[PDB]
């Protein structure tokens, strides 16, 4: 179990860690969050109690260094960085525990609900889509557009998930139009998870990323690319079996996941319904539309 | 964006473009089979790809040989068509091809889309106009050259006649679409305007009437009044 401590809280927050959240008040000692579970990437994030815009935090894994939270007065904000003193890090972290100035990350035993919305998440896979290689850990806010974004503006700043887009050629053979239009198993099978992504776990890490970088911090680019790579494979006629069976069990979670009030916002009423009652898959997500049907019936 | 009665002029300006019109490319007979179930039987059809400011009809005829042992005819009807006019424009030389194509009926929008994504500067639009280009197939030279077709074919026509040395691009299509739209609502009526004074001739190399200026006047109004007349007839007003 690792930690990430803090130097302190100068600014009343809320912050989250994973699926959790508490607050905490302006100067109260408070020094980070301890039994973090090892073997998953984490996000660690914040909203001001002053400014509720601007949601932010940082995804790490704790087995590529010991990070920790610092506020910086001069930027405004919580900032995570790497300690690379070992001995410094573990003391100061035993004489926080010592203390009991630090939140312990509360898994309840029979609660998988992390791992399953995490499952082909990789840390090396999240620092190619967010670019910033001198850290080990990387930035995520509200605001940040992703490249497909910028295309329709600082390129440093941007979510570079992997750019999807049903009316292009990369999606069309020229001589399949009406084919490869109707039926996206061509720009699936063929372009996307042979060429781009390699294997279908890499698919759905990114697929994964992009829902929990919607829910956490409300942003937009990242719901338009976890929409239209639930599309991709639901209007594709020819999806390997295992594909089909995964996604429903990452949907599943994901709805299940989702606070209730956000899904007006977070939840697209066309790839949906699409998805659910017309699509070639139309039958094959059973857990998913019975999670919905019962929690989400007005949407559909 | 759409096309509209608050851009119509933008018909007329010197920036080539083309109205798509799919309405006859999939034409069927509805039919009762031995058994007592229905049936349908497909019959030629055509897209109707125009310039409106120089009357340049491309008229490409649909065999129905090209939907034997097919699925989904409405459906690929349209993806057909796209098919066509895409053709059509990488047939053109660079100076004649469209800088716009607007489609009659929104459905074609993707699969137009689609085929030209080769043409990323060729806009396809939409019209919020309701315009009567399905009464295409009620000029008899049309529907004659469509129905005699043993295989697939283009066949180049001037929908305007010589309209254009007297009278500008405006009142040409201004003039068309009455003609159309009166075929549309009482085809026969419309005819026995068109014929009924049996010293107007149709020349050989034209779709409509020789009319001088005066007679069209006459004709234009005739039309006008039957569009009404239909209306009432049909709205007891
Ligand atoms: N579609 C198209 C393109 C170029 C010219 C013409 C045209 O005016 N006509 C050509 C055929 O007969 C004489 C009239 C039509």
């Amino acid at each position: 179990m690792n930690t990430v401590p803090f130097t302190s809280a100068p600014i009343e927050v809320t912050i989250g860690i994973d699926q959790y959240s508490f607050n905490v008040k302006e100067n109260q000692p408070f020094h980070g969050i301890k039994d973090i579970p090892i073997g998953h990437v984490h996000v660690i994030h914040f909203q001001h109690a002053d400014n509720s815009s601007m949601r932010y935090g940082y995804w790490f894994d704790c087995r590529m260094g010991n990070f920790y939270i610092q506020y910086d007065p001069k930027d405004g904000l919580y900032k995570m960085m790497e300690e690379r003193d070992g001995a410094k890090f573990e003391n100061i972290v035993h004489n926080f525990k010592e203390r009991q100035m630090m939140v312990s990350y509360p898994k309840i035993d029979e609660d998988d609900t992390w791992y399953n919305l995490t499952e082909f998440v990789q840390m090396d896979k999240i620092r190619k889509i967010v670019r910033k290689d001198e850290n080990q850990f990387s930035y995520v806010d509200s605001s940040m557009t992703t490249v497909q974004e910028n295309e329709l503006s600082d390129p440093a700043h941007s979510l570079n998930y992997t750019v999807i887009n049903f009316k292009s050629r990369e999606a069309i053979r020229p001589g399949h139009e009406m084919e490869d239009f109707l039926d996206k198993s061509y720009y699936l099978n063929t372009v996307m998870l042979q060429g781009i992504f390699k294997n279908s776990s890499n698919y759905f890490g990114e697929l994964q990323f992009a829902f929990l970088n919607a829910m956490f911090f409300g942003n937009y680019g990242s719901s338009l690319q976890w929409h239209a790579m639930i599309e991709l494979i639901c209007s594709s006629a020819t999806v390997p079996k295992h594909m089909l069976d995964k996604l429903d069990e990452i949907l599943y979670y994901q709805i299940k996941t989702l606070p209730e009030q956000y899904s007006d916002i977070l939840l697209n009423e066309r790839v949906w319904n699409i998805c659910l009652y017309s699509s070639f898959q139309k039958n094959s997500l059973h857990n998913t539309e019975k999670i919905m049907e019962n929690k989400y019936p007005e949407l559909l | 964006g759409a096309m509209n009665s608050s851009n119509y002029a933008e018909l007329f300006n010197n920036d080539i473009k083309l109205f798509v019109d799919d309405t006859n490319v999939y034409r069927v007979t509805v039919h009762k089979t031995f058994e007592g179930n229905v049936a349908t039987k497909a019959i030629n059809g055509c897209i109707f790809t125009l310039n409106p400011k120089t009357g340049h009809l491309f008229l490409k005829i649909i065999h129905t040989s090209v939907w034997a042992g097919q699925k989904r005819l409405s459906q690929l009807a349209k993806w057909k068509t796209a098919e066509e006019v895409s053709a059509l424009v990488r047939s053109l030389p660079k100076e004649e091809q469209p800088k716009q194509i607007i489609v009659t009926r929104k459905a074609m929008l993707d699969p137009l889309e689609v085929h030209m994504l080769d043409f990323p500067n060729i806009a396809i639009r939409p019209t919020e106009l309701r315009l009567p280009f399905s009464a295409a197939m009620s000029i008899d030279k049309l529907s004659d050259v469509v129905m005699k077709a043993t295989e697939p074919q283009m066949v180049l026509f001037n929908i305007y006649d010589d309209w254009l040395d007297r009278i500008s691009s405006y009142t040409a299509f201004s003039r068309l679409t009455l003609l159309l739209r009166a075929l549309k609502t009482n085809e026969e009526s419309a005819k026995m305007i068109l014929l009924s004074d049996p010293t107007i001739t149709i020349k050989s190399y034209h779709l409509w009437p020789s009319f001088t200026d005066e007679q069209w006047i006459t004709i234009e109004s005739q039309m006008r009044d039957l569009i009404l007349t239909e209306y009432g007839r049909k709205y007891n007003v």
